[PDB]
């Protein structure tokens, strides 16, 4: 595989509440493998795993059991998949 | 009975006869035998190994000829050539982009070139003139020539060239033969590039290494797994001489008649040079040279006692030093053993010891700049040493361990452990010292971020900074200007302050995403950026910046310092200030201290058990 964008529909939840219509989330799967040898290179480091590139954000109205009006909420999801690095949390091990 | 062809087969070094086809193996058991040359007079065969990442030698006259490890710390040594006159050894590296040189015993590594080298490949020598020749097939394919001393480097081919894989000389006719693997030909030229005339025009699948003998050419080809051979002058007689090869690489004609005897300008006295007597084209045809990072004195012959200003670095799996006396900024891989996760580091100009920590070995360790004398200082009761500091005056060692959230102190050789700062501390790391004034400085993390200060005994702990603090990972002091410098990774910013708490201005704000390593030395401040895997410097008074090495993974922490020059004194130096164990200086005067299990006596100097 080569780091494609797989899709599947899901509902969004706040526990007892549930969104009216669903939402197609995307999941970065695939195998962003290491680049092969340069054509005139001698044969025989980095880690470029398939990671969410850009994110999207949609508004979905939330619905809760009888007695309450349809609350509204905004949720952000995955849009594109690329192969980048990872540098955020700062610790030792 | 005629030219024996020595070639590297990725797994062993073989030797064919040009007349007939029984190939005798020279050295087997190799993993990726790439380039090879020889020193017939000394009877040695050198070769490279891109998988073991090293260059080895063996005496072919001696039976059961055990190998001799010559180099280690290379990335992709694609080319190699021996200097059978000045007893020197030149090689290239297509990844680190440099061309080094050393003696035969692997000693005295000097980087001769690091500029404008994309993917250098093959290299050839002519020591009787003092000219080295090499090729490059990367961004701008070219064939360069230069003095074997590292001078008069001139690009001699740049037109109609793409994959100049192989290269050799015709000493009898003073010409230059190279082969292009994509442009599919072999051309000759005079030793400067003039009268480039064609030899073999077609019929070359993918050659890699070319060699010459008498009026006959010999080269390896990759797509055919064989050794072709043609006439040196005419393109006629395209032949197969040795076919069905595993994976042929570099080939030379193996005979003394390819390394002609000539007179050495270095003579018996090594040309008077202290270290390296390299060949040169300019009179007197040699030039004295110093190893990487060490500058040459006014003699033009006598090297300096090591490199003066020096920048020691800690990565995760290795330790590396970078000399500051030369613009090459070559990071010498400090030859050490069992370094799983090196964190903090410091130096001691008095003894020449490098004190570094490790959170998976759980030990504070100590070594020379060379890498000899690797010894464990503190072995047990150690969790996460994110910061270490050397009191070069009182001969004591300080460190911070956030696993136990405490700061302790011993003498430089591990003895006399005493817990100084135990309480009111949240993930502390960096630590610098000022023994002349008698204050210690340190930082902790973002929950209650601060840069606290106390004496060397754990007294009068006064919190220095409390505002606009995020991830203060580094700390450094400029003693001559009474100001301390720190650096933050959460605020993505680095600022300065005076010890009086007077000025507090931001130095650089633009592109400092995440600094962990941090040090200061004489109007320059060096830092180690995570997320960019780079190291730069900043001018103190100015704000200029200079990338010294970019793209280096697993970067941690560094401290810059001088070698064999130290400053500062206080009462603790004189016979340990009369203390039996610990001499902890502070403005009130020194204070003798005992470890655990011992107590302080009436004289407030000695220590015995109860
Ligand atoms: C040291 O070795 C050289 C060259 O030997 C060659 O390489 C080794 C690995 C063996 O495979 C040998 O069979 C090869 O020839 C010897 O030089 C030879 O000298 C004479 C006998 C002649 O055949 C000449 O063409 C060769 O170059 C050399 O004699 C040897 N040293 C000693 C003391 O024997
Ligand atoms: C270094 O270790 C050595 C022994 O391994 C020690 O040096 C001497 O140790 C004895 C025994 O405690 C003391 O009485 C001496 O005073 C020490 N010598 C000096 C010059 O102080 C010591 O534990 C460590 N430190 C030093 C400085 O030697
Ligand atoms: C740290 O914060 C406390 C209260 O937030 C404040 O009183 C104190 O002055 C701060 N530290 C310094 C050095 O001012
Ligand atoms: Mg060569
Ligand atoms: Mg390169």
């Amino acid at each position: 595989y080569s780091c494609r964008e797989l899709h599947f529909t899901r509902y969004v939840t706040d526990g007892p509440c549930r969104s009216a219509k669903p939402v197609t989330e995307l999941v970065c799967s695939g195998q962003c493998g290491p680049a092969r040898l340069l054509p005139n290179a001698i044969g025989r480091g980095p880690d470029f795993r398939c990671i969410p590139d850009r994110y999207r954000a949609q508004r979905v109205q939330l619905l809760c059991p009888g007695g309450e009006a349809p609350r509204a909420r905004k949720v952000r999801l995955v849009a594109s998949c690329k192969c980048k690095r990872l540098t955020r949390f700062h610790n030792q091990s | 009975a005629d030219p024996l062809l020595l070639y590297a087969n990725r797994r062993d070094l073989r030797l064919v006869d040009a007349t007939n086809e029984n190939a005798t193996i020279v050295v087997g058991g190799l993993e990726d035998a790439a380039a090879v040359d020889f020193v017939f007079s000394h009877g040695l065969i050198y070769w490279s190994d891109v998988s073991e990442e090293a260059i080895k030698r063996t005496e072919f006259n001696k039976t059961e000829s055990v190998q001799n490890v010559v180099v280690s710390g290379l990335l992709s040594p694609d080319g190699l050539a021996c200097d059978w006159l000045g007893e020197k050894l030149y090689w290239t590296d297509s990844e680190t982009n440099r061309i080094e040189v050393s003696n035969l015993d692997g000693s005295l590594r000097k980087v001769l070139f690091w500029q404008e080298l994309d993917q250098p490949r093959a290299i050839a020598l002519d020591p009787s003139s003092g000219f080295m020749y090499w090729t490059d097939w990367g961004e701008v394919p070219k064939i360069e020539r230069a003095g074997m001393d590292g001078s008069s480097r001139f690009i001699i081919i740049n037109s109609e060239i793409y994959w100049p894989n192989g290269l050799t000389l015709d000493y009898e006719e003073q010409k230059l033969y190279w082969a292009d693997a994509k442009l599919n030909f072999i051309h000759k030229s005079n030793l400067d590039g003039t009268n480039r005339q064609a030899v073999v025009k077609g019929s070359l699948p993918h050659p890699f290494a070319l060699t010459l003998f008498e009026d006959i050419l010999y080269w390896t080809d990759w797509s055919t797994h064989s050794i072709l051979a043609c006439n040196k002058y005419t393109g006629e007689g395209l032949r197969e001489i040795h076919s069905d090869i595993f994976s042929p690489m570099d080939i030379h004609a193996f005979s003394q008649q390819r390394q002609p005897n000539a007179t050495n300008p270095c003579g018996i006295d090594n040309g008077g040079c202290s270290h390296l007597c390299l060949m040169s084209p300019v009179k007197p045809f040699y030039q004295c040279a110093c190893p990487t990072g060490v500058k040459l004195l006014e003699n033009g012959k006598t090297c300096k006692d090591g490199a003066t200003e020096l920048l020691l670095l800690a990565r995760r799996t290795d330790l590396r030093r970078i000399s500051l006396d030369t613009p090459d900024f070559t990071d010498i891989v400090l030859q050490l053993e069992d370094i799983r996760h090196a964190i903090a580091i410091d130096y001691d100009p008095v003894e020449g010891y490098i004190y570094w920590t490790d959170d998976e070995v759980r030990a504070i360790r100590r070594s020379f700049i060379d890498g000899s004398g690797s010894q464990f200082v503190v072995t047990a009761q150690i969790a996460h040493p994110d910061g270490i500091a050397v009191d070069w005056v009182a001969r004591n060692l300080y460190w911070t361990d956030t696993g136990t959230d405490r700061i302790e102190v011993t003498r430089l050789n591990g003895t006399m452990r005493k817990i100084l700062i135990s309480e009111d501390l949240e993930e502390p790391r960096a630590i610098v010292l000022d023994p002349m004034v008698g204050y210690m400085y340190w930082t902790d993390w973002g929950e209650i971020p601060k840069i606290e200060r106390a004496a060397l005994d754990g007294s009068d702990r006064v919190v220095l900074v409390n505002t606009s603090l995020g991830w203060p990972n580094g700390l450094a002091l400029d003693y001559d200007e009474g100001k301390i410098y720190w650096g933050d990774a959460k605020t993505d910013k680095i600022e300065v302050m005076n010890t009086d708490g007077t000025g507090r201005r931001v130095l650089v704000e633009d592109k400092i995403p995440h600094i962990f390593g941090f040090t200061l030395l004489g109007d320059y401040v060096y830092w180690t950026d995570w997320q960019r895997r780079s190291i730069e410097r900043v001018h103190k008074r100015s704000a200029e910046r200079e990338v010294i090495i970019d793209q280096l993974p697993d970067l941690m922490g560094l401290k810059a310092t001088n070698v064999h020059r130290v400053i500062g004194s206080n009462p603790c130096a004189e016979e340990n200030g009369g203390c039996s164990h610990l001499c902890l200086y502070r403005p009130q005067g020194l204070r003798c201290a005992c470890p655990i299990g011992f107590e302080l006596i009436s004289d407030m100097k000695t220590c015995i058990v109860p």
